[PDB]
């Protein structure tokens, strides 16, 4: 299924860009040529990252939900009224900034949601890290290398 | 200065006043004259000013001038913040006038571009004129920021004195004669402020509504002073005492606005009597009295006679009343004391006020009131009248005032402006001598009156959204008929005359007789004159009112679904009975008074039942039947639950037998059909009453839960007859009037017949019937008024409507309004205004016993 | 509360809770009187019952027993080239900043953010002083907020090399009751609140000290009039901070009101005789145009 | 793979490229609805660019590279041609109509017409080719339009500088704007069409009364009539700025003259009812103010 | 499941292809095509509406006019009315019947729609207001059969 990434700071979008290099193509549900750029990126196996997940147009539905019409060598999918071919090298990520914005229920159901947000419990974790660093530094040191060397 | 105690007091009071000195010592003539105030000097420039209306000299005005000159001596910008209506822009204008300058005003955010503002700013920096920002707080952050930056550039170049300054990214010179002023209206939080950069370049001055005594005395001195001080004191004391004793009402406004209105009303009344206190008394009784309720009218009279008693007998007492009587005897109404009083109030207000407002309970005769007063003015002076009744909320602001299209920028008339050019643009006929009246029937809201606030102002000129200002003549009067004032602004009230209908105009019998005579005239087209004379004599003998009084009183002791007050039900009674009488009047008649009367009385009782309690539970209708039988004559034929009159087809018979049901048989394939119905003991009953109400041509409302047979009964009662053809529309949460119009074009055909300049009848020849299902579901505006219902009301009362795109009137022909709905207590249902249900008959239909099912 | 509720018992909790309800208008419950079990709490209640509120509120500050850091202490400890100290319009930390610069690392630079001229000069001196390494101040930055969202928002973010640049510190003056600043730009920089309120006599002397730098432009009577005006302005500015009793609302009187008053004084001295009787109008004007111009309530007028 | 299926539809679309052409009043024919074709061009260019990330196009590319090199220049001419269309249509309503406006500015119109002829040539020759793509084979089309928009911008710059310096000469013109200022510069031979705009650029006066040769004075939006001491003479060898500035000074001079006359009259003990009938309201107003303040100054 | 049962009964499945940049005009065009295929071409279509397909309230008004009445008077009016009438007479003569008046043709058109157009709604959570409006409308509620498959 498609993944949805929620980080206030878009640090993760650049992380994904770094993982995929030049194949990374950045789009957004708002821009003008979106409707068409996607139709191109899907036809040539470009890893696409949609920038604003809050707003979402259902013409991408047939792409998010794995619905495809099979043939001999080509696999097509209907978007709007155009039936565009799927590459195979193609990847799709969706990205949003604010948890305040609510995405349609269909998307949230069909998509795997992931929160890259720093909450108040991250404090409860990192203060433990720092406390053990400055209280018992040797065991905190060997903690990491235990798993690493495993 | 005379009454001053010492010389120090005199010199103190003199340093405050502007002093126009002159230098006979030097040359440079245009720089010779200067003005001294509070110790500072200002040079007089000789720009021509004309003869603009000068503000009335008050102490607050002098204090404002003092603050302005104190700001200008240090080369600081001027600025006041205060509520709308304090005339701060007017203060800037007057201050520029006294010093010989034409202050150019910047009405900002009123579709005001920034490039034009920059052009004006460069021009005013070069000319050396004075600029004033009217309501500088209303601006968009971008525009406000840029304008603030430039204004600060200017004021900085002034405080420092730089020869040329850089603003707008432009090195432009500066004339030291330039000055900036800012008026700040309060927003939603409170009194707005200048941007932090201007607070060190302007001097904010607070403004308070000046104490009414001073302005009142000054205005009285202007109009003719006789006793300005005493009259102002008495007027202020009288208004304070009225606010003191009178009940706390929402539309009551006794503030300084009301007394400025009273003085502006005194101005034309001085031409009638003279510059005495009697004129003040008459102005007070013309403005305040019509706006007060019965409980407060006597308070007004008492306090008036207490503070000052003037006259006893008014002028124009004999002619106007007789003209009103002659107009009413022809219209059909009666001349009670309340009707006469309100007509006289309206006549005494139409003279002064150009904009009038009539508020009262739904169907209080307000309509009749102003129509009769205008019809009588046609007789008194001889001036004809041209009336345009527009339902306010039926149309949008683009179709009423004017719509400009986005791309082509085509400015289109609309409605309100398309009927204003018929008086200003082309007066080819008799319009300079006639009286034009534009009435607004539907609910009025602030969003609609703000666009024409310039007409309600002293300007008497309609400002277009772009391009023009059309002046209105004194013949062009504007009226506002409505039922509530909860949404409007006190400013909008104090700009117009207000007429408060405390209670109903007349009694019951008078309206009953009016309706009877109208029905006689409606039947006069059919049948002969002699028959009409016989019918009227019979009706005069028949009922007197003593029996109907108790019936109408007991109708209130009942549960009415879709409530309508007893008064407005009269139109539903009379007409139906009249129609029934006519249908039995000829071809099948008898000559026995005892039996002939029995038939007339039985028909009248049936119509009375269905008019008063037709909207009841049906279980209460059977008790109201016995109530009617009680308060009617004891020997007259009583009424039963399923009473029916029987007569032979080709031969003359007479009897009364009930509960006769035919037998129906259908095969297996006819079980489910959209036009299938099983006649029961209540099917033919409901169908008969529905068909008789449709024959009366009156609007019909069927209230009840779903599937109760409303749809079924209404469909199968007309699909059987050929007279009427049905068109069905189903309302939803948000249905436009254009939805109805589009659902009608299929079965309707416009024609241009000379009788009605543009007629919209059915495409065939026989009657058409619109069935609007779920009529109380469509939603209302954010002010609480639904437009589709007002459109149906215009269809039923006015029998026509205004074309939304083409902007002219269209009368509908042989189109009747029937509509189904659920009780308003159900969720999702919207309460409908009585002004629409007034013209309709209400029939309640529930579920049949659980046993007939 | 957060600390003691969890550490101490529940008796302590309910006692301090009912006392805080007493300091509020919630309730006036019976306290727990345990001799020598809690004498700090007994001391707090002794503060509460004697009706002295400021000391009772400072008790919670004295129960953390921390040396509250001065603005100077934080500037010294903090290693950042960006400071924003907001403050109510009553005062401005500008002169405090002057004294904090002069005492160590004098390099004092003040920058008004006024006209386009001032803004261009400011954006020049910023990029020059971050290289030279002198303390720069941007006065009442709010007034040019539209310029901050375009220039300063970019400039401070990009200047991660300002930490690389020479030892330098930029300050910015805000106003709590005013236009809102962007949260990210506000978080990057260090934040402070200048709450140093001068006394009445101190304000009188601070106003009277700057007037003899003019030299001698007016007569001898004008000196007495300036003295009167200094006292008057000090008194009004002191009454401004009490907004329930005193003045109805909170009003602000700047040095510009003082300037206009003194200008009116010099004018009336030049135009009138040396007799001391014109006083009559001096009040009127000053009480209804100079100062009273801003007041919109009859009570405060 | 799909590269062929896409290139086929691309070439099919571009061998059907048509321009909506409709001729306005004068000989030139305008082209309607630019955005459709331009957006299609950009979309197909972006599709051809995205075709570079595929794997099944290396040998199938050269054709697509030629197509790209054609469409890039197509868009190049698209931008400049649409700019020329817009700027010419804007300068037309300013220079192509009036005779007086081109008599004041002979140079800029002498260049405007020389540009318009060549533009007619180019437009007709490009439309009669019956293929919007083939336009890129017409010689000297990109440079033609580049220098044509340069010339249009230069004409418009001369115009703007002229208008702003004209305003700076007579500052009241800042109040009017471009269209009404042009109308004033155009109806200068008549001198009587100007009155309608003084109501805007002065606010106080409504119209100006003439002898066709001189200027007896003005009349205000209120109705009062102001007569000038020196009626200003009008000749064909006169500019709008000129007599308008002279009038701007003469009005204040006449105000002062009437003011001093009224003040000297009332200082000699004449009733106000006599002065009302001959003097404007402003002069008598200021005179009454001055005499009143003087008399009350002595009464104090 | 709606698609499966519609394919079992031989119904042409019609799912509106909407998006954020979708106008009421495109919705009207899709409804027009479906109606004309069910009347002029006898397609027997099944229209599957979802809660994310109703962007605006005007869409719900169109659906109400499509259910309560078997036609949408707003789609075919003016010139389109005449074109539709022409094609309607074409198909009516093709089926072997000539209708006299102008209302008979439209009555046959209405019947054909009523007998060939099957509407199935797929709302998710009724607690949602945009979904609650789907059930609150009297037309949709009374003319549809309600089925519950919540959990």
């Amino acid at each position: 299924a498609v993944p949805f990434l929620l980080d206030p700071s878009s640090h993760m979008i650049t992380v994904i860009s770094n993982y995929y290099g030049n194949k990374t193509v950045l789009l957004s549900f708002l821009e003008e040529g979106f409707v068409k750029r996607l139709e191109n990126a899907i036809r040539f196996g470009s890893v696409v990252i949609i920038q604003d997940g809050e707003f979402f147009d259902p013409i991408i539905s047939r792409l998010i939900s794995r619905e495809f019409n099979h043939a001999g060598n080509r696999v097509t999918v209907e978007i709007g009224d155009h039936e565009v071919d799927v590459s195979g090298d193609f990847k799709l990520f969706i990205h949003s900034c604010d948890p305040s914005g609510d995405i349609p229920i269909f998307l949230r159901s069909r998509v795997r949601l992931v929160h890259f947000v720093t909450n108040k419990e991250s404090i409860e974790t990192r203060i433990f890290d720092i406390t053990l660093t400055e209280e018992n530094a040797e065991m905190q040191r060997k903690r990491e290398d235990l798993i690493k060397l495993n | 200065l005379k009454n001053c105690s010492t010389k120090e007091e005199a010199r103190l009071l003199w340093a405050k006043v502007q002093k126009f000195y002159q230098k006979n010592d030097t040359l440079d003539d245009l720089n010779s004259v200067f003005i001294s105030q509070s110790g500072y000097l200002l040079q007089y420039k000789f720009e021509y000013i004309g003869i603009p209306e000068r503000l009335i000299y008050t102490p607050l005005l002098l204090i404002g001038f003092a603050t302005l000159t104190d700001s200008l001596h240090q080369k600081y910008g001027g600025c006041f913040f205060g509520p709308a209506g304090t005339g701060k822009t007017e203060t800037v204008k007057a201050f520029g006038q006294n010093l010989g300058r034409v202050v150019v005003v910047f009405n900002c955010d009123d579709s005001f571009d920034y490039q034009v503002l920059s052009r004006l700013l460069v021009g005013i920096t070069q000319i050396g004129a004075w600029g004033c920002f009217d309501q500088f707080n209303r601006l968009d952050e971008k525009v406000l920021s840029a304008v603030s930056a430039n204004i600060q550039q200017i004021q900085n170049g002034l405080q420092v004195g730089k020869s040329h300054i850089t603003l707008l990214e432009e090195e432009t010179p500066l004339s030291p004669h330039t000055a900036v002023f800012i008026t700040l209206n309060p927003g939603y939080n409170g009194r707005s402020e200048l941007p932090e950069n201007l607070k060190k370049s302007f001097r904010e001055f607070s403004m308070k509504s000046p104490q009414s005594g001073t302005i009142a005395e000054m205005i009285l001195q202007i109009m003719g002073f006789e006793d300005s001080k005493s009259l102002a004191s008495k007027i202020v004391h009288f208004l304070e005492l009225l606010s003191s004793k009178c009940s706390s009402m929402n539309h009551y406004h006794f503030g300084l606005r009301t007394l400025k209105g009273v003085l502006r009303n005194c101005s034309p009344l001085i031409s009638e009597f003279g510059e005495g206190e009697k004129t003040v008394v008459e102005s007070l009784k013309r403005v305040i009295l019509p706006s007060l309720g019965d409980t407060d009218e006597l308070v007004f009279k008492d306090e008036l006679s207490k503070i000052f008693d003037s006259a006893g007998t008014p002028l124009n007492s004999k002619a106007i009343v007789q003209c009103l009587k002659d107009a009413g005897q022809r219209s059909g109404f009666s001349m009670s004391e309340e009707f006469l009083k309100k007509c006289m109030q309206f006549y005494y207000m139409q003279k002064t006020q150009q904009a009038l407002i009539l508020v009262g309970k739904a169907g209080c005769g307000k309509t009749a009131t102003w129509k009769t007063v205008i019809d009588a003015m046609a007789i008194f002076d001889g001036h004809a009248n041209v009336v345009y009744v527009i339902d306010t909320k039926v149309l949008t602001k683009e179709s009423l005032y004017g719509s400009m299209l986005k791309a082509t920028l085509e400015w289109r008339d609309g409605l309100f402006t398309s009927i204003l050019r018929r008086v200003n643009d082309d007066i080819t006929g008799t319009f300079k001598n006639s009286r034009i009246w534009v009435v607004f029937d539907s609910d009025l809201d602030p969003e609609y009156v703000e666009a024409m606030n310039s007409v309600l102002d002293d300007n008497k000129i309609l400002t277009l959204p772009n391009g023009e200002r059309l002046p209105i003549p004194p013949n062009f009067r504007i009226l506002f008929e409505t039922d509530n004032l909860d949404h409007t602004t006190p400013a909008t009230i104090t700009r117009c005359g207000l007429l408060w209908f405390s209670t109903d105009v007349c009694s019951i019998s008078s309206k009953i007789d009016h309706l009877l005579n109208k029905s006689y005239e409606a039947l006069d087209n059919k049948l002969s004159m002699f028959e009409l004379d016989k019918l009227k004599d019979l009706i005069s003998d028949s009922f007197d009112m003593a029996s109907l009084t108790n019936i109408f009183t007991c109708s209130n002791d009942l549960v009415h679904i879709l409530g309508v007050r007893t008064f407005n039900k009269l139109e539903t009674a009379v007409q139906l009975a009249v129609h029934l009488i006519s249908s039995y009047r000829q071809w099948f008649q008898n000559l026995d008074d005892k039996s002939l009367k029995d038939v007339i009385t039985l028909l009248i009782k049936r119509s009375l039942l269905y008019a008063l309690a037709g909207d009841s539970t049906g279980e209460s209708q059977r008790a109201f039947i016995q109530t009617i039988n009680t308060y009617f004559g004891h020997d007259s034929q009583e009424l039963s639950d399923y009473s029916t009159i029987v007569i032979a087809n080709d031969k003359l018979s007479f009897s009364s037998f009930c509960s006769e049901i035919p037998s129906v048989s259908l095969e297996a394939h006819e079980v489910m059909r959209p036009d299938i119905v099983i006649p029961t003991i209540d099917t033919i009953k409901h169908e008969k009453i529905f068909y008789d109400l449709l024959n009366s041509k009156r609007g019909i409302i069927l209230c009840g839960p779903p599937g109760s047979g409303k749809t079924m009964i209404m469909n199968n009662a007309l699909r059987n007859s050929s007279l009427y053809d049905v068109v069905g529309i189903n309302f939803s949460k948000d249905t436009t009037t254009e939805h109805i119009l589009s659902a009608l074009h299929r079965h309707t055909n416009y024609v241009t017949t000379s009788k009605g300049l543009t007629l919209l009848p059915k495409s065939d020849i026989k009657n058409l019937v619109l069935f609007c299902d779920e009529i109380n579901l469509p939603k209302l505006d954010k002010y609480g008024s639904q437009n589709v219902v007002l459109f149906l009301r215009q269809l039923m009362e006015k029998q026509g409507f205004w074309k939304t795109p083409e902007n002219k009137w269209v009368t509908i022909e042989r189109i009747h309004i029937v509509g189904a709905c659920n009780p308003p207590t159900d969720p999702g249902r919207i309460p409908m205004s009585e002004r629409f249900t007034r013209h309709a008959a209400i029939l309640y239909l529930g579920y049949p016993s659980g046993k007939s099912l | 509360c957060l600390y003691k509720f969890d550490i101490e018992s529940e008796q302590y909790k309910e006692a301090v809770l009912t006392m805080i309800g007493v300091l509020s208008e919630s309730s006036d419950g019976v306290p727990k009187l345990t001799v020598d079990t809690n004498d700090d709490l007994r001391y707090l209640w002794d503060y509460v019952t004697t009706k002295s509120y400021i000391s009772a509120l400072n008790w919670f500050k004295n129960e953390f027993f921390v040396d509250e850091w001065n603005i100077a202490d934080v500037v010294a400890n903090s290693e950042n080239n960006y400071f924003t100290m907001a403050s109510e319009r009553d005062v401005d930390g500008t002169f405090k900043l002057i004294e904090l610069a002069k005492a160590s690392k004098e390099s004092l630079k003040i920058i008004p953010l006024g006209s386009i001229e001032n803004l261009n000069y400011a954006q020049e001196e910023i990029s020059k002083s971050k290289i030279e390494g002198g303390w720069i101040l941007l006065q009442n930055i709010q007034m040019s907020l539209s310029w901050v969202k375009t220039y300063l928002h970019k400039h401070v973010e990009e200047t991660k090399a300002a930490e690389e640049h020479e030892k330098f510190k930029m300050f910015m003056t805000c106003h709590l009751t005013g236009d809102k600043l962007p949260a990210p730009l506000l978080q990057r920089t260090d934040r402070v609140v200048y709450e140093d309120i001068p006394g009445i006599l101190d304000t009188v002397k601070d106003l009277w000290g700057s007037q003899f730098f003019t030299g001698k432009i007016s007569g001898v009577w004008s000196v007495y009039c300036t003295f009167l005006l200094s006292w008057f302005h000090a008194l009004i500015t002191a009454r401004t901070r009490l907004v329930p009793h005193g003045f109805s609302k909170k009003y602000y009187f700047n040095d510009c009101d003082f300037q206009f008053a003194s200008v009116y004084l010099e004018n009336v001295l030049a135009t009138n005789s040396t007799n001391n009787i014109p006083w009559a109008q001096v009040r009127d004007h000053i009480a209804t145009i100079v100062y009273g111009g801003k007041i919109d309530e009859e009570k405060d007028l | 793979f799909v590269i062929e299926k896409s290139l086929n539809r691309i070439k099919k679309f571009w061998k059907e490229a048509q321009y909506e052409v409709i001729e306005h009043s004068s000989g030139l024919k305008l082209v309607r609805e630019w955005d459709v074709l331009e957006q299609a061009c950009k979309e197909d260019l972006e599709e051809l660019v995205s075709m570079k990330a595929s794997n099944y196009y290396k040998i199938f590319e050269q054709d697509c590279l030629d197509l790209e090199s054609k469409l890039t220049k197509l868009s190049e001419i698209q931008v400049n041609w649409v700019e020329v269309q817009f700027y010419w249509l804007d300068l037309y309503g300013i220079l192509g109509e009036n005779l007086d406006i081109q008599n004041f500015l002979p140079l800029e119109t002498s260049k405007f017409k020389s540009l318009t002829s060549e533009y007619k040539m180019i437009t007709t020759r490009a439309f009669q080719l019956d293929t919007t793509i083939e336009v890129i084979h017409i010689p000297n089309f990109d440079t033609t339009l580049k220098l044509t928009i340069d010339s249009l911008k230069m004409i418009k710059s001369s115009l703007s500088t002229f208008l702003e310096r004209q305003r700076r000469q007579f500052p009241r013109f800042y109040f009017l704007g471009n269209d009404d200022l042009l109308k004033i510069i155009g109806s200068g031979k008549h001198h009587d069409q100007v009155s309608k705009f003084m109501k805007k650029m002065f606010g106080s006066i409504e119209s100006i009364i003439f002898l066709e040769d001189f200027i007896t004075g003005v009349r205000s939006v209120e109705g009062e009539v102001l007569n000038l001491n020196e009626k200003i003479e009008l000749k064909d060898s006169i500019q709008a700025q000129e007599w308008l500035n002279i009038l701007d000074t003469e009005i204040k001079l006449s105000v002062f003259t009437q003011f001093r006359d009224c003040l000297g009259q009332l200082k000699d003990g004449t009733d106000i009812e006599v002065v009302v009938s001959k003097y404007i309201f402003q002069a008598i107003l200021l005179s009454a103010q001055v005499m009143w303040t003087e008399l009350v100054e002595k009464c104090l | 499941l709606t698609r499966f049962v519609a394919w079992l009964n031989g119904l042409k499945i019609v799912q509106p292809k909407i998006h954020r940049h979708s106008n009421l005009s495109d919705f009207d065009m899709i409804l027009k095509k479906a109606i004309s295929d069910c009347s002029l071409k006898e397609s027997r279509t099944c229209l599957i509406i979802d809660e994310s397909n109703i962007l605006e309230t005007a869409f719900l008004e169109r659906m109400n006019t499509l259910l309560a009445n078997a036609d949408i008077p707003d789609l075919f009016q003016g010139e389109e009315y005449d074109k539709l009438l022409n094609n309607l007479r074409n198909k009516t003569r093709s089926l072997g019947l000539l209708l006299d008046t102008e209302q008979e043709l439209y009555d046959w058109f209405v019947g054909e729609i009523a007998k060939n157009l099957h509407v199935v709604f797929t709302i998710c959570d009724p607690t949602n207001n945009k979904s609650s409006a789907m059930i609150s409308s009297p037309a949709l509620f009374n003319r549809c059969i309600i089925n519950w498959m919540g959990d």
